C-alpha cells in the first residue's frame, strides 16, 4: 500500500496529467445554466443498432433536484454516482432538508481527491458536471479528476473542449431562457459533432425552475430539434 | 539497493544479516574471560574531549543482578536489546522464582535480534554482546552476533580490534587459572590494543565472582590496583 | 517483461506465471487416473525418487483421500498440493457440520477450484503449482474424474496422466475402452505401460516405486489401498 | 536468472522458484550428521562445530519430547524457531489429551509451518532441513526439507560432506537387521567419520551422538560412556 | 512505503538513512549548552528575516517541564512533534511516579524515540540532534546532547549544529569548572557564533537555575556583544 | 443451551469378556410428555467405541458433529492400524470440551459416557464407515468406559452408569459385577438394571437398544423388556 | 511502467484492461445471444477454451459448457479464463442470493448484470488485483415479463443489449447479427404467438452459422432459452437443437 | 508485495532533504501569489485569482481565501485540489478546541496543529506530501493579530506581512519597503492592492483577478470579505494614491 501518484520532480503530479489526457478524449459532455434553469447534456456517438441506447445514458439523477453527467471512464463513473448517492441520503437522514449542491461537490471532491493520494488506487478518469437547483439558486459544478472543483454558467468537458468553450463564450448571456439555453446547446454539440445525426444519439437533462430534475425523452428531443 | 530484507545470497547467506557483520566492527574492543571462579568483563573508553562527563558513557552494562553484558556496533540499537532483555529477564524471576540461566537468557535476545525475518521491527540489530552470568553451571560467556548464532566461549573479545585480541587470548588463556590470573590476562590484551595510557580513565572491569554471584564493577580503586602487574613496559 | 507477478497480463494476453506453473508440474512424478467397469483406478509413479535409495518400502504416498470415498492425488510440489488437501478436508467437514451429509463431488471439485484460483489474483500469494485430481465411484452412477490444473480450469475426464510422460500415455490409455474393462485385471495393462512407456527410468524394480489404489466393488467402494498379494500377481509383465 | 530471484514469489521460466532453491542449499553449508535405524531404535549422530579454538562446540542434537529428537543443518536461529514450535506441539498434546503426540501428525505440523513461509512474499522459507528422529510404535526417521517436503528414511546425511557418508549407509543392509546397539553405534559413527575430511579435526569426545528406542527415552551419549565408542573407532 | 523497512543496512554495514539524517543536522542552527555548579546556560542561533517574520518562532529553548532546557538543530518539521512527545512523556511519568522527571530519564527517552524510528518499518527517522538540560534526583545540572542516530552522553559543554566541529573545539579548551553567573553567559556568547556574525539578533540567550528558567534579554546580550568585537580587532 | 427440553435418561455401560456391552433405553421425554419414543442414544464414532448420552438431546447431535467429524479426520491421516483414535483419546478430548465451556458459563448440559476398546490387538485396517465367527477375550484392561459430567469431572471405571441409573442400577451393579462375565451373563445383569429403572423412573421406558462393542465391531439390537 | 491496471498510460490509456480484453478474444469461443417478443436465447460453442491444456483428447464434452445459471431465472454465458469464468459465477451466484436475502424477491437480470460490474470496476482501480478475464453475457426475464440481456466486460461496462455476440468475431458479428435481426422485424406477420421455437432460437442458431462457417454439428452448442412461460432458464436438450440444424432447407 | 514499484515517498535525500517534499515546493511555487498584511486596526490577505475563462461565477465564490472560524481565515497558495482536505480538518481542530476547552481556538494553536497532520504525511505512511501552503491569519485575546505561514514539510514562521505563492520574491521584496509597523486598515487595503499589482507586473490590477478580505475586530471578530463591486472602489484610490 504506497502511492502510485508521485510528484514529479517539476512539481506536475503526472499522473493526474495522464488522467486528464483520458478526459479530454472521450465523447464530450455539456452543461448551460439559464436565469430559470441548468442545462445539462452530452453527445453519445450513435452506434450499431445492436444496443439498447435507452439503457447506457450518461445523464444520471443524484436527488429530487440534483443530476449529473460525466466524461471518461464509465466505469469509474458508476461506482462514483452510486457513492454520490449514498453521501446525498446520508445528508437527507440527518438534516431533512433535501442535500444542496454546494456541499455535495465538496463531498465528492473530497472523495475523488483521495484516490489522487492514497495508495494502491489510481485517480478516477473522469470529470462531472453536477447541475441542481437550491434555495440558493441554480447551480452548475465541475470536477476535475484532480480532485479540484469550479462553478460554471457553462462549460464543456469531453474532447474537442476547446473550441466548443469559445463557441459558448460568443453565444451565451447571463439572461437566457431555459428554451433558448437549448438550442445554443444542441447546435454546440450539432457543430462539434462528426456525421451529424442529432437523434437519438443525444441526451438532455434539466432543472425547470424548481420541478424535479427530468431527462428529456426521445419525443421531446425531436421537437426541440427545429434548428 | 533494491532487494528486501528476507532475501538469500546464490549462496545460501542471507544479505541483511552478513551486511550486518561489518557493523559490529566498530566500536569499543571489549574482553570477556570466562574462569572457574566468576566471569571478568573489561572494555575501553576513548572519551572524545574533556566535556563529556565520562560517567554517562558505559560499555558494561547488568542485565540483571547476574549478568553482564558488553557492547559492540550500533550502541544506540543496543540498548534497545539489553533494555528488552532487562525486561524478560525480571519477568522469568517473577513466573519462576529463580534466576535466569545465561543460556536461556541469550537465547531470548536471539530469538528478538532476527525478529525481523517474521518468523515488532524490520531490521536486524547491529550489535554484538558478550553476555556473562554466574546463574549455576558454574559461570558462562556467550556471545551473539546479529545472526543470531549464540555460541558459548571461554574467552572472546567484540569490538574492531577483536581480531588482534582473540589471538593474545588464544594464546595466554588456560582453564585452569585463578581469578587474580583472570584480571591480569584482560589487562594485558588491553594493553596491546588500545592508545598509550592504561589508567583508570581508560578500561571498564566489571566482574560476577562465583563466591557472590551478584554483578560489581570496579570503582578507581580496584581498577587501579591491577594495572600494576604489568609484565612488559 | 511482462512476466515478473501473477498479477500483470502479458501483452499478447497469454498471462505468464501461471503457464511458467504448467512446465514445472510437467516436469515432476506423473500420476494417472482411470476408470473402470468397477471402479476408478489411480497410479502414482513417483519416479525421481529412484536416486535415494533410502526411501522406506512404501513410505512416499501420492494416493490421499477424503471422506474414504473420493481419491485426491496430484502430481506437483509436495507441500502445495497438501495445503490443497487440507482445505479438500476442511471443505468436507464444513459440509457435513452445515449438511449431515458428505460434499457430493461435483462441488467439491468447484470449491478447490475456486481455492486454487483466488491465489492467481495478489501481488504477494504465490500461485500454487500443482494440479489435483478428484475421484469417485457410485454404484447408481458410473465414477467421474475431475482433473484440476494452476488457476482453475476444473475439468471432468475419463482417465488422465498428469506429470513429466503425460503426453504418450494418453496414446497408450485410450487403446482400450476401460470404461468395459474390469479393475482387476486393469492393473496389468497398467504395468505394461509404466515398464515401457516411461523414462526407462523403471525396469523390473518399481513395486516400492508405483503405489496405487482403487474404489471398486471389493472395497464396497470406498478408499482401499490394494494389498500387496494383488500387485504380484498382476506383476506378470514377462515381456520379451 | 539476474530477475526471478529477487523476491520469493517469481517463478523461473523453468518452473523452478529460485529463493527456496537459493535456502535449499544452506543446509548444504551444514555440518554432516547422520541418522541410523534399527529394527528398534534409532541412533543420531552429528558433528558439532568449533567456530574458533576457545570457542565451545556448537549445539547438533536436540530433545523433544521423551521419545522424539531432532537434528538441524542450516541457520541456527531458523531451526531454534522450528523446536519452538514442536516442543510447543507435543506438551500441547501430551496436555491437551493424555496420549503422546502422533509422530507422522507432528511432522505435518511442521512440513506445513514452512509453506505458510513460501506462499507469502512477506516472508522467507526457513534454510534448515531436520532429521525428526523418534519411537512411537515403530523406529522411524523423517526429513523435511526448506520447501514444504517430508520422507521416511533408513538413513541420512546433511550437508558438509553428505556425499561420502552417503556411500558408507547406502551399501549397508546390517542395519535393519542388527541388533546390539553398541554394533549399530559403530555403524553410525564410522558413517560420521567418513564425512570428516582427514588432515583435519578427527573425530573426538564433541561429537554429539543420542539414541532411541523400545523402552529408551530419547538420551545422550554422555562423555564417560562415549569415550569408549571413539577408541573402537579408530580401528 | 507503509510497514516495510526503509533504513536498511549498506554493503560497508552502516545504515545510510541515518547517515543522511547527520547530514540533514548540519544543515541547522547551532546550539551551545554550559554547565556550571547548579545552573546552566545556553544559547543557540537565529536567523529572521529583518522588518518581518516576527522572533516569535522561538524554535530553540523548548520548555519541557517546571525545569528542563531543550535547544534542538535540524529540522524543525521534526522538531514539534519530537517535543510534543517529550512534554507528553513528562507527564506520563510525572502522574505514574509523582515525581518530576529527572533529565538522565527524559534523555534516555528522547534517544529511545529517536532510535525506535530508525528501527521500525516504513518510517523515516528524526532529522533533529537534540540537547537537554535539566536536573538529576539529586539536584546536580547535567546537559544531554542526542543525536538522531540514537545515541547520548552527558556534557559538560556541548555544541550542536551546522559545524558543530568548530565551535566544539573552542569550549573544550578554555571551560572552567565552577564558573559565576555571568563567565557562563560570555563563554556561551564567545563561542556560538565563532561560526556565525557578531549581530546580537542572531543569538540569543537563556539561562537555567533551581526554578523558573529564565530568558536573558536583548540588553546584556547586546552588551557582550559590544565586548567580542574588541577582543576580535 | 439455556435449560433442557428434550432430555435423555439414564445409559448403562459395563464390560464383559467379549468388550463392552453398553445399553440405554430410545425414549427422549420434551418435559414430563413421552414426546418421542424411538430416539437411539448411543452413536458409533469408531469402529472401536461408541458414545453414550444422557441429559438434553440438543447437545448429543452437536456433540456427535463435533466427535463424528473429528473421526474422518483421523480416517484421512491414517496410515496404519495403529494411528486410529483410541477411545481414550475423545474422553479426554469430551473432557476438553465440557471444561473449556465450563470457563465460560454454556455447559451443554449432558452426562456423555465414552467406551470402547482401547486396543488395536484385532485387525480391522479396512474402515468402511459409509456402509458395512467368533468373538476375542479381551484383557479387561484395553477397555475404556469413559464418564464426563457438565461440570468436566471425569474418569474410568469397569462399568459406568449414567442419568438416572447412577442411583438404581449401580447399587446392582456394585455387588454384582464380576470381572470377566459372558455374553449371556452380562444381558441378563442389565435386564436385571433396566427393569429396574423402568418401575421407578419415571422418565424412561421399556424398548432397549443394547450395543456390544467386540473384537470384530459393533452390534446393535432391540430387545423388549419383559416385567 | 504500464504494467499496473492502475497507472494511466500517457495517452490517458489502461493497458492492462486492453490486454484482458485481448486474453478474453484469445480463447476463441464464440457465445451469441439475442433477444425477441417476450423470449431470450442464448449460445455458447460448447469447446474448451484454447489454453495450455491440451486439446480435446478424452474429455466427456457433457461436461464443457460456457453457459450457467445464476438462480432459477437468470442465466448466463460466461467466456474468458476457465478459472475466472467459474469465479464470476459464484460471484454473481452470491450478490443475487444476497440481493434475494435482503429484498424479498428475486434480482433483475440488469441489476445482478450492474452488481457485478460494481465488483468488476473494484478491481481495476486497486492496484493489488488481477482483472477478471471474463466477459460474458446475462439473461433474464423482469417483473414486467420483458426479456432482458445484458453484456459486462473486464472493465465495467454494463451496456445491455438486445443481440449481442461475445468471443472473437466482433469485427464481423456487429454486422451480421445487425442485418440478420432486422428480418425478423422486417416481416409483419403479428401471428407470433409463442412461437419463439421457429423465430428466436432458429435465429441465433442460423445467426452463429454465419458468425464462424462451420456446420454446428449438434454437440458443439448449447441453447438456454428464458422465455415467459418458462421463465426458468432451461437448457434445450439436444433433441431439439439438431431438430433446428435440420431447418437449413427452408431457412438460411 | 510489488517493492519495484514503489517510489519512497517518505525517505531521505544524499543531501538530507526529501525529493517529495522538495518537489512540493516546485508545485506551490508555480501556482499563483497570496499576500498577508497585519496593521494596527486587522489583518489582511490577498490572492490573485487563476483565471481559466470568464464562464466562472466569479461573483460570489473563489478558491483562494477560505475560512476557518469566527476569528480564522486563511489564504491557500498551492495545489486546489488537496488544499481542501486542510480546510475540511483545520476547520474540525479549531471545533474540536471549542468543544473542549469551551473557548475559541488561539491561532497559534491552530497552525502547530494543522502543521502537524500536514507533517506526518511526510513521516510515515509511504504517501505523497500535501502540495499546498498556506497564509493562516487570526486575533487573539492573548496577543491580538497574528499571521502565519506554513510549508508542504510543516515548519511553519510567524510573520507581519507575507506574500507566498509565485513571484514572491518581488511580492516581498516591494512589501519589505512601504509597510508601515503601525497602520491602518483603510490604508492597510491600498499597500496589499499596490503589492498584488507589482507582483503580477501590472500597474493596475483587473479588479476581477484579485480577491481581498480582513479580519478587523470589533469586538466579535466582524471579517468582512470584498464583492467585486467594493473592489473597484479600492483601485479608485489606486490611481489617486500611485
Amino acid at each position: 500500500s504506497f502511492s502510485l501518484t508521485t510528484f514529479s520532480p517539476t512539481g506536475k503530479l503526472v499522473q493526474i496529467e495522464y488522467a486528464l489526457n483520458r478526459v479530454s478524449s472521450s465523447s464530450p459532455a455539456l452543461g448551460i445554466r439559464a436565469k430559470n434553469g441548468v442545462i445539462i447534456a452530452t453527445e453519445k456517438k450513435s452506434p450499431n443498432e445492436l444496443i439498447e441506447e435507452n439503457s447506457i445514458f450518461k445523464i444520471q439523477q443524484i436527488s429530487e433536484h440534483i443530476g449529473i453527467v460525466y466524461a471518461g471512464m464509465p466505469g469509474d463513473f458508476r461506482v462514483l454516482l452510486k457513492r454520490a448517492r449514498k453521501e446525498a441520503i446520508r445528508y437527507s437522514l440527518q438534516y431533512g432538508s433535501e442535500i444542496l449542491v454546494k456541499e455535495l461537490v465538496k463531498i465528492i471532491a473530497s472523495i475523488v481527491q483521495e484516490f489522487t493520494q492514497t495508495g494502491g488506487v489510481r485517480p478516477f478518469g473522469l470529470s462531472l458536471l453536477i447541475c441542481g437547483v437550491d434555495v440558493y439558486g441554480y447551480h452548475l459544478y465541475q470536477i476535475d479528476p484532480s480532485g479540484c472543483y469550479f462553478n460554471w454558467m457553462a462549460t464543456c468537458v469531453g474532447k474537442d473542449y476547446q473550441n466548443n468553450m469559445s463557441f459558448l463564450e460568443k453565444r451565451y448571456n447571463k439572461d437566457i431562457e431555459i428554451e433558448d439555453a437549448i438550442h445554443t446547446a444542441i447546435l454546440t454539440l450539432k457543430e462539434s459533432y462528426e456525421g451529424v445525426l442529432n437523434e437519438k444519439n443525444i441526451e438532455i437533462g434539466v432543472a425547470y425552475d424548481n420541478k424535479p430534475f427530468k431527462i428529456l425523452t426521445q419525443n421531446e428531443i425531436k421537437d426541440y430539434l427545429i434548428e | 539497493y533494491d532487494r528486501g530484507v528476507n532475501t538469500f545470497s546464490p549462496e545460501g547467506r542471507l544479505f541483511q544479516v552478513e551486511y550486518a557483520l561489518g557493523a559490529i566492527k566498530l566500536g569499543s574492543t571489549a574482553v570477556g574471560i570466562c574462569v572457574n571462579d566468576g566471569v571478568i568483563l573489561a572494555s575501553e573508553r576513548r572519551i572524545s574531549s574533556t566535556l563529556i562527563e565520562k560517567d554517562s558513557v558505559e560499555k558494561l552494562l547488568s542485565i540483571d543482578d547476574h549478568i553482564g553484558c558488553a557492547m559492540s556496533g550500533l550502541m544506540a540499537d543496543a540498548r534497545t536489546l539489553i533494555d528488552y532483555a532487562r525486561v524478560e529477564c525480571n519477568h522469568y524471576k517473577f513466573i519462576y522464582n529463580e534466576n535466569i540461566n545465561i543460556k536461556s537468557c541469550v537465547e531470548l535476545i536471539s530469538e528478538l535480534a532476527l525478529d525481523f525475518s517474521n518468523l515488532i521491527m524490520s531490521r536486524p540489530f547491529g550489535v554484538a554482546l558478550l553476555i556473562g552470568g554466574v546463574d549455576k553451571n558454574g559461570p558462562c560467556l556467550w556471545y551473539t552476533e546479529p545472526s543470531g548464532t549464540n555460541t558459548r566461549f571461554s574467552a572472546a573479545s567484540i569490538g574492531s580490534a577483536q581480531e588482534g585480541a582473540e589471538l593474545l587470548l588464544q594464546e595466554n588463556y588456560k582453564k585452569d587459572m585463578t581469578f587474580e590470573q583472570a584480571e591480569i590476562l584482560a589487562l594485558t590484551v588491553l594493553r596491546q590494543v588500545m592508545e598509550d595510557k592504561l589508567s583508570t580513565s581508560n578500561v571498564e572491569i566489571c566482574a560476577i565472582k562465583k563466591s557472590d554471584q551478584t554483578f560489581y564493577k570496579y570503582n578507581t580503586d580496584d581498577i587501579s590496583r591491577i594495572i600494576d602487574v604489568l609484565p612488559s613496559p | 517483461g511482462y512476466d515478473l507477478s501473477v498479477s500483470t497480463f502479458s501483452p499478447d494476453g497469454r498471462l505468464y506465471q501461471v503457464e511458467y506453473i504448467y512446465k514445472s508440474i510437467n516436469n515432476n512424478n506423473t500420476a494417472l487416473c482411470l476408470e473402470c467397469k468397477d471402479g476408478i483406478i489411480c497410479c502414482c509413479i513417483n519416479s525421481n525418487m529412484d536416486k535415494n535409495k533410502m526411501i522406506k518400502k512404501n513410505s512416499y504416498n501420492r494416493i490421499y483421500h477424503v471422506n474414504n470415498n473420493i481419491i485426491i492425488t496430484y502430481s506437483g510440489f509436495d507441500g502445495d498440493a497438501r495445503n490443497i488437501i487440507d482445505r479438500a478436508r476442511s471443505e468436507a467437514n464444513t459440509y457435513y457440520y452445515n449438511f449431515h451429509t458428505n460434499i457430493p463431488l461435483h462441488i467439491l471439485v468447484n470449491r478447490i477450484s475456486l481455492y486454487i484460483h483466488a491465489y492467481t489474483l495478489y501481488w504477494h500469494m504465490r500461485p500454487f503449482a500443482a494440479s489435483i485430481i478428484i475421484s469417485s465411484f457410485n454404484e447408481k452412477d458410473k465414477g467421474d474424474i475431475y482433473c484440476i490444473e494452476p488457476n482453475g480450469a476444473c475439468y471432468k475426464y475419463s482417465g488422465i496422466v498428469i506429470g513429466k510422460n503425460k503426453e504418450m500415455f494418453k496414446t497408450e490409455i485410450e487403446k482400450k475402452d476401460y470404461k468395459d474393462i474390469n479393475v482387476r485385471d486393469a492393473i496389468e495393462d497398467i504395468y505394461k505401460f509404466i515398464l515401457t512407456s516411461d523414462d526407462h527410468m523403471n525396469k523390473n524394480n518399481l513395486q516400492n516405486l508405483v503405489n496405487f489404489s482403487w474404489i471398486c466393488k471389493e472395497s464396497s467402494y470406498e478408499f482401499q489401498n490394494i494389498h500387496e498379494e494383488i500387485l504380484t500377481p498382476a506383476l506378470n509383465k514377462a515381456v520379451e | 536468472r539476474n530477475l526471478y530471484d529477487t523476491d520469493n514469489i517469481i517463478y523461473s521460466p523453468e518452473g523452478r522458484l529460485y529463493q527456496v532453491e537459493y535456502a535449499s542449499e544452506a543446509i548444504k553449508q551444514g555440518t554432516c550428521a547422520v541418522a541410523i535405524k534399527s529394527k528398534d531404535y534409532v541412533v543420531v549422530s552429528g558433528l558439532k562445530k568449533c567456530i574458533s579454538k576457545l570457542s565451545f562446540p556448537q549445539e547438533k542434537i536436540f530433545k523433544i519430547d521423551d521419545y522424539i529428537g531432532i537434528s538441524m543443518s542450516g541457520i541456527t536461529s531458523d531451526a531454534k524457531v522450528l523446536t519452538k514450535f514442536m516442543q510447543n506441539e507435543c506438551l500441547s498434546h501430551k496436555f491437551l489429551y493424555n496420549e503422546n503426540i502422533n509422530i507422522e501428525s507432528l511432522v505435518r505440523s511442521v512440513a506445513d509451518k514452512y509453506q505458510k513461509n513460501t506462499q507469502k512474499s512477506s516472508k522467507r522459507a526457513f534454510g534448515v532441513g531436520l532429521m525428526i528422529a523418534a519411537y512411537h510404535n515403530e523406529p522411524c526417521i523423517f526429513e523435511t526439507r526448506p520447501n514444504g517436503s517430508y520422507f521416511e528414511y533408513d538413513a541420512l546425511s546433511f550437508g558438509a560432506r553428505s556425499h561420502a557418508s552417503k556411500t558408507y549407509l547406502e551399501k549397508n543392509l546390517h542395519l535393519f537387521e542388527e541388533c546390539s546397539l553398541e554394533e549399530l553405534i559403530l555403524h553410525c559413527l564410522k558413517a560420521l567419520k567418513c564425512s570428516l575430511s582427514s588432515e583435519s579435526e578427527l573425530t573426538i569426545s564433541n561429537t554429539a551422538l543420542a539414541v532411541v528406542g523400545k523402552n529408551h527415552p530419547w538420551q545422550e551419549i554422555s562423555s564417560l560412556q562415549l569415550e569408549e565408542y571413539l577408541s573402537k573407532v579408530k580401528m | 512505503s507503509y510497514d516495510r523497512a526503509i533504513t536498511v543496512f549498506s554493503p560497508d554495514g552502516h545504515l545510510l538513512q541515518v547517515e543522511h539524517a547527520l547530514e540533514a543536522v548540519k544543515k541547522g542552527g547551532c546550539a551551545v549548552a554550559i554547565k556550571s555548579s547548579n545552573f546552566a546556560v545556553l544559547a543557540v542561533e537565529k536567523k529572521n528575516i529583518p522588518k518581518l517574520q516576527n522572533p516569535k518562532t522561538t524554535e530553540k529553548l523548548i520548555k519541557l517541564d517546571e525545569h528542563n532546557c531543550l535547544a534542538f538543530a535540524g529540522l524543525n518539521a521534526d522538531a514539534r512533534v519530537l517535543v510534543n512527545k517529550t512534554r507528553l512523556e513528562c507527564q506520563r511519568y510525572y502522574l505514574n511516579m509523582d515525581e518530576p522527571a529527572p533529565v538522565d530519564y527524559i534523555a534516555k527517552y528522547v534517544a529511545k524515540v529517536q532510535q525506535k524510528f530508525t528501527h521500525r518499518g516504513g518510517v523515516r527517522p528524526f532529522g533533529i540532534a537534540t540537547l537537554i538540560a535539566g536536573f538529576k534526583n539529586n539536584k546536580e545540572i547535567c546537559i544531554y546532547q542526542t543525536e538522531p542516530s540514537g545515541i547520548y552522553a552527558a556534557w559538560k559543554a556541548q555544541a550542536i549544529g551546522k559545524n558543530a566541529k568548530i565551535v566544539q573545539e573552542f569550549l573544550e579548551k578554555n571551560y572552567q569548572e565552577n564558573m559565576e553567573q555571568k563567565d557562563c553567559i560570555f563563554l556561551a556568547l564567545k563561542a556560538i557564533f565563532e561560526v556565525v556574525e557578531l549581530s546580537s539578533k542572531n543569538v540569543e540567550v537563556a539561562l537555567l537555575t533551581e526554578k523558573d528558567l529564565t530568558f536573558i534579554e536583548e540588553q546584556e546580550i547586546n552588551s557582550m556583544v559590544e565586548l567580542i568585537d574588541q577582543e576580535r580587532t | 443451551t439455556l435449560g433442557p427440553v428434550v432430555t435423555g435418561t439414564s445409559v448403562i455401560a459395563i464390560k464383559y469378556k467379549h468388550g463392552i456391552m453398553i445399553a440405554a433405553d430410545r425414549k427422549a421425554s420434551y418435559g414430563s410428555y413421552a414426546k418421542f419414543q424411538n430416539v437411539e442414544r448411543i452413536f458409533k464414532i469408531n469402529n472401536k467405541t461408541v458414545m453414550g448420552f444422557s441429559g438434553e438431546l440438543a447437545d448429543a447431535q452437536y456433540l456427535h458433529e463435533l466427535l463424528t467429524r473429528k473421526n474422518i479426520n483421523n480416517l484421512s491421516e491414517k496410515k496404519r492400524k495403529e494411528d486410529m483414535y483410541t477411545p481414550q483419546h475423545y474422553h479426554s478430548y469430551v473432557s476438553r470440551v465440557f471444561y473449556v465451556r465450563k470457563n465460560r458459563i454454556d455447559p451443554l448440559f449432558n452426562n456423555i459416557i465414552i467406551a470402547g476398546i482401547n486396543s488395536q490387538k484385532y485387525d480391522n485396517n479396512d474402515d468402511n464407515v459409509l456402509l458395512y465367527e467368533e468373538y476375542k477375550e479381551i484383557h479387561k484392561d484395553d477397555l475404556y468406559i469413559g464418564f464426563v459430567d457438565m461440570h468436566g469431572t471425569n474418569f474410568c471405571d469397569d462399568y459406568i452408569t449414567t442419568g438416572y441409573a447412577r442411583y438404581f442400577a449401580l447399587t446392582l451393579l456394585r455387588d454384582h459385577y464380576k470381572d470377566n462375565m459372558t455374553e449371556e451373563e452380562a444381558r441378563i445383569l442389565i435386564n436385571e438394571c433396566l427393569r429396574i429403572l423402568y418401575f421407578r423412573d419415571a422418565t424412561s421406558s421399556n424398548f432397549i437398544q443394547i450395543v456390544k462393542v467386540t473384537s470384530k465391531g459393533v452390534e446393535y439390537e432391540e430387545p423388549y423388556i419383559l416385567p | 511502467y504500464d504494467r499496473h491496471l492502475t497507472i494511466f498510460s500517457p495517452d490517458g490509456n489502461l493497458y492492462q484492461i486492453e490486454y484482458a480484453i485481448k486474453a478474453v478474444k484469445n480463447t476463441n469461443i464464440t457465445s451469441v445471444g439475442v433477444k425477441g417478443e417476450n423470449c431470450a436465447v442464448i449460445i455458447s460453442q460448447k469447446k474448451m477454451a484454447t489454453q495450455y491444456i491440451s486439446q480435446d483428447k478424452l474429455l466427456d464434452y457433457n461436461n464443457i459448457t460456457n453457459i450457467y445459471n445464476i438462480t432459477d431465472e437468470i442465466g448466463c454465458s460466461m467466456v474468458g479464463m476457465p478459472g475466472d469464468c467459474l469465479s464470476m459465477v459464484y460471484k454473481a451466484r452470491s450478490e443475487a442470493s444476497e440481493f434475494l436475502y435482503s429484498n424479498g424477491y428475486n434480482v433483475n437480470a440488469e441489476t445482478l448484470c450492474r452488481n457485478i460490474c460494481d465488483k468488476i470496476q473494484v478491481y481495476t482501480q486497486h492496484a493489488y488485483m488481477r482483472l477478471h478475464a471474463c466477459s460474458g453475457m446475462i439473461i433474464g426475464i423482469d417483473e414486467n415479463n420483458k426479456p432482458e440481456l445484458f453484456k459486462f466486460d473486464p472493465s465495467g461496462f454494463c451496456a445491455g443489449y438486445r443481440a449481442c455476440v461475445i468471443g472473437n468475431k466482433e469485427q464481423e458479428s456487429i454486422s451480421v447479427l445487425e442485418r440478420l435481426l432486422e428480418k425478423r422485424k422486417k416481416k409483419i406477420q403479428q401471428e407470433t404467438i409463442d412461437e419463439d421455437i421457429r423465430n428466436t432460437t432458429i435465429l441465433a442458431i442460423e445467426a452463429l452459422q454465419t458468425i464462424l462457417a462451420f456446420d454446428l454439428k449438434a454437440s458443439e452448442i448449447e441453447v438456454a432459452i428464458v422465455s415467459t412461460k418458462n421463465r426458468n432458464f432451461t437448457q434445450i436438450s439436444e433433441k431439439e437443437i439438431d431438430n433446428y440444424l435440420t431447418y437449413i432447407a427452408e431457412r438460411d | 508485495m510489488a517493492r519495484r514499484y514503489d517510489s519512497r515517498t517518505t525517505t531521505f535525500s544524499p543531501e538530507g532533504r526529501l525529493y517529495q517534499v522538495e518537489y512540493a515546493l516546485e508545485a506551490i511555487n508555480n501556482a499563483s501569489i497570496t499576500i498577508g498584511l497585519i496593521t494596527k486596526d486587522g489583518v489582511i490577505l490577498g490572492a490573485d485569482k487563476v483565471f481559466i475563462s470568464k464562464l466562472i461565477d466569479k461573483a460570489n465564490n473563489y478558491e483562494k481565501i477560505y475560512k476557518i472560524d469566527k476569528h480564522i481565515f486563511c489564504g491557500v497558495a498551492g495545489l486546489n485540489a488537496d488544499a481542501n482536505i486542510l480546510i475540511n480538518q483545520s476547520r474540525l481542530y479549531a471545533q474540536r478546541y471549542l468543544y473542549n476547552y469551551n473557548e475559541v481556538q488561539p491561532v497559534s494553536q491552530l497552525v502547530v496543529q494543522i502543521c502537524d497532520i500536514k507533517q506526518s504525511y511526510t513521516q510515515y505512511g509511504g504517501l505523497r506530501p500535501y502540495g499546498v501552503s498556506f497564509l493562516i491569519g487570526g486575533y487573539d485575546t492573548k496577543d491580538g493579530y497574528q499571521l502565519y505561514h506554513t510549508d508542504p514539510s510543516g515548519n511553519y514562521s510567524g510573520w507581519f506581512a507575507t506574500a507566498i505563492g509565485t513571484n514572491n520574491l518581488t511580492a516581498s521584496s516591494v512589501l519589505k519597503q512601504e509597510w508601515k509597523n503601525d497602520m491602518t486598515l483603510e490604508e492597510g487595503l491600498l499597500l496589499a492592492l499596490k503589492t498584488l499589482a507589482k507582483s503580477t507586473d501590472t500597474e493596475i490590477p483587473k479588479s476581477e483577478k484579485i480577491e481581498l478580505a480582513y479580519l478587523t475586530n470589533k469586538d466579535g471578530e466582524v471579517y468582512q470579505k470584498y464583492l467585486t463591486e467594493k473592489e473597484i472602489e479600492e483601485l479608485i484610490k489606486l490611481y489617486t494614491q500611485k
